[PDB]
């Protein structure tokens, strides 16, 4: 559960990223992609390249959820309705694929800011993207 | 596992300038902050409750240079990891009781220790061909079982 | 996030249980220290051959705990209150053990009721349990 | 796998007692109704939207019953199951490009079901052997990943 600590960890770390959010949201499922063949499958009309339109267009959007996230942590289940019912009912997004791509998000932050990224800012870190990934796999019914 | 003979170079070639000894450290370190249910196994390491503590407490890195230092002795002799931690199993089965979940777990947080240290030489083509490595340790480890 | 179905089927299959709940605790328990023999270093100070008075005093211990939180199915995080706390940050548990505890306490309503254990009961029972598995393992952080 | 003398008589003893027609199409139903996602893989397969419709549903119950086939040609093998899964891995691998874990989850699926119809007949000791077996199928089919 993000507690104050995890919070204030996660808000303090992710100011930091600021604009490069895009290309790190991207990198990431780049990086996803390419370590975890099995998650290609549900994007057979991206031009999943090293950068086509698609996976920074993607990406873009990806950190935006993230921010948004980032700026509602009290209250992530109404802030997070529509992609819960995204994927857990429209595309039926297998739930081990979050598991997969919070990694991938976390080698990216850690590489481009390894001076934030201290174990608590990571286990703080290891927590959002999980409650998020959570609240997204709510909806399947 | 079955890296490729691009992906055998591109592994090799960067366990070379990454120093194993604070990987190992940080590694083990950066788990048991994380995933708080494996101090349970250390419990004879002293105090862990809190990140710096952890982070600084001279048996974690003692022991994670120990654990680097067989995933490298390992490294290599690839075709065959599973010739390689056959005792190395049979002392975490029996001996440490401890669930394969959690070497799924540490190859990971290895992998994420090893992007803060190589940065941008750590391309996503890189990560994948060591993703590949840590899951045939880590299913390597998970051999002798029931 | 348990649909109304949900609260009524594990209200019910529960409810059906009635009296049989604590052999059910047990034998939940014994299924798992043969099935998954890494759990047992949890129960050293225990004997747990078979039918033995300890494994069968903890098991309603752990039957009527669930009795609890199929009657607090809306507030289930105070429910447990204490065994979150007694689980996570205290013996340490680790989170794979309470994945393989609801499919041996699945298994053993089963056996005991294919009567009524339909599909879809079957579907809530495992929220529920999936439910009473991220309280006890939240308090972790 | 590593099954013994009594555990191996345990598990073939048992599966004489299973109806496979029976067997095979309530358990891939039960997936398709416990884990909702994995219903994706197969969609083709008509109406799915209610227990009653995938448990109906005919070439659910048809191909359950493949998939039985193979879980007992492969039991008459427990000595070198990646062999024979090797044709099939690759096929849910390349083809199929389903997450090795959902793998684990049909097999402890499947006893869940030999548990629903052989009641005491799945006590707990034959139910371990069996755990084992399942491993060990699914370990199987997770080799030739890519
Ligand atoms: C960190 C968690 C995740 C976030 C917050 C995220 C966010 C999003 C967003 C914002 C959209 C686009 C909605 C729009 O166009 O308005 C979306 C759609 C989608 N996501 Fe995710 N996603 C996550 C994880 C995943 C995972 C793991 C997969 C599977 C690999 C996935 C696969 C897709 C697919 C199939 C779509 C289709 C969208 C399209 O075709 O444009 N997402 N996601
Ligand atoms: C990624 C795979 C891992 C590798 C390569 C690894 C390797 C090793 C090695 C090299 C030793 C040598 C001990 C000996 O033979 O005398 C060891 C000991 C041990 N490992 Fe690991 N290990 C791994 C994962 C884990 C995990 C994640 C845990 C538990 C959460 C664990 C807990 C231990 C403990 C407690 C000892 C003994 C410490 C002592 O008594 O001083 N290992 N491991
Ligand atoms: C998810 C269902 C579970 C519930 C609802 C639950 C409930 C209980 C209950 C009621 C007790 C008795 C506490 C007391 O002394 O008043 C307890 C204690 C404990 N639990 Fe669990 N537990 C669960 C899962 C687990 C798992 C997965 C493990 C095993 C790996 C475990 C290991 C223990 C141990 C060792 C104790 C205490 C030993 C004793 O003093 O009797 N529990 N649990
Ligand atoms: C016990 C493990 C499994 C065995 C024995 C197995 C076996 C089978 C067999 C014999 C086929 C026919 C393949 C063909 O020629 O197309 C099949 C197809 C398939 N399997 Fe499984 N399978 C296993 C687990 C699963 C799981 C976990 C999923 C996940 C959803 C899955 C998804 C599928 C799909 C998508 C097809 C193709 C659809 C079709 O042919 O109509 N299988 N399976």
């Amino acid at each position: 559960v993000l507690s104050a600590a995890d919070k204030a960890n996660v808000k303090a770390a992710w100011g930091k990223v600021g604009g490069q959010a895009g290309a790190h949201g991207a990198e990431a499922l780049e990086r996803m992609f390419l370590g975890f063949p099995t998650t290609k499958t549900y994007f057979p009309h991206f031009n999943l390249s090293h950068g086509s339109d698609q996976v920074k267009a993607h990406g873009q959007k990806v950190a935006d959820a993230l921010t948004k996230a980032v700026g509602h942590l009290d209250d992530l289940p109404g802030a997070l309705s529509a992609l819960s019912d995204l994927h857990a009912h429209k595309l039926r997004v297998d739930p081990v694929n979050f598991k997969l791509l919070s990694h991938c998000l976390l080698v990216t932050l850690a590489a481009h800011h390894p001076d934030d990224f201290n174990p608590s800012v990571h286990a703080s870190l290891d927590k959002f993207l999980a409650n998020v990934s959570t609240v997204l796999t709510s909806k399947y019914r | 596992v079955h890296l490729s003979a691009e992906e055998k170079e591109a592994v090799l070639g960067l366990w070379g300038k990454v120093n194993v000894d604070e990987v190992g450290g940080e590694a083990l370190g950066r788990l048991l902050v994380v995933y708080p249910w494996t101090q349970r196994f250390f419990e004879s390491f002293g105090d862990l409750s809190n990140a710096d503590a952890v982070m600084g407490n001279p048996k974690v890195k003692a022991h994670g240079k120990k654990v680097l230092q067989s995933f490298s002795d390992g490294l290599k002799h690839l075709d065959n990891l599973k010739g390689t931690f056959a005792k190395l199993s049979e002392l975490h089965c029996d001996q440490l009781h401890v669930d394969p979940e959690n070497f799924r777990l540490l190859g990971n947080v290895i992998v994420v220790v090893l992007a803060r240290r190589l940065g941008h030489d750590f391309n996503p083509d890189v990560q994948a061909a060591f993703q590949k490595v840590v899951a045939g340790v880590a299913n390597a480890l998970a051999h002798k079982y029931h």
